[PDB]
């Protein structure tokens, strides 16, 4: 799709067997869901780092499909104020700005 | 640094 | 323009008779630029809201070209970790989120 900037980006996507909605963040590097049991290993990572940080499980190679594009990339499963899908999914799903 | 914001 | 998003989508800006770099954040609703001093009338506005707000200067109808596209739009001045051009100012220029 070609997706307009007036409203909050906000897509629809499957993930570890639920369906959530997210916002496409270009602003954001990495992708940070909450409420979400993934399968498989993970480690802890700290992000944010205003105020002190924030400890979420890093999944890798995580299956999610974006807005029917089916793609692979690292998930932070995380208490997060809204889901966010950052930069490093938005390339696997071929997104970019255009103007 | 992921971004997002309000207010 | 076409940016893609394997790197953080930064451009070139101009305002107040500046040069600076901002980010192209889909995630934002506002724009949010330190170290400018922009003429004319502003108001206060509270902004952020997690750990407390901080407080910018709001300028309303702001001249900025971006990436080589004048346009107009609201400012907010205040410290920001990053400058960023929020959807706001996305608008103006016509970009899009397309995959």
């Amino acid at each position: 799709p070609q997706i307009t900037l007036w409203q909050r980006p906000i897509v629809t996507i499957k993930i570890g067997g639920q369906l959530k909605e997210a916002l496409l963040n270009t602003g954001a590097d990495d992708t940070v869901l909450e409420e979400v049991n993934l399968p498989g290993r993970w480690k802890p990572k700290l992000i944010g780092g205003i105020g002190g940080f924030v400890k979420v499980r890093q999944y890798d190679q995580v299956p999610i499909e974006i807005c029917g594009h089916k793609v692979i990339g690292t998930v932070l499963v995380g208490p997060t104020p809204t889901n966010v899908i950052g930069r490093n999914l938005m390339t696997q799903i071929g997104c970019t700005l255009n103007f | 640094e992921t971004f997002y914001v309000d207010g």
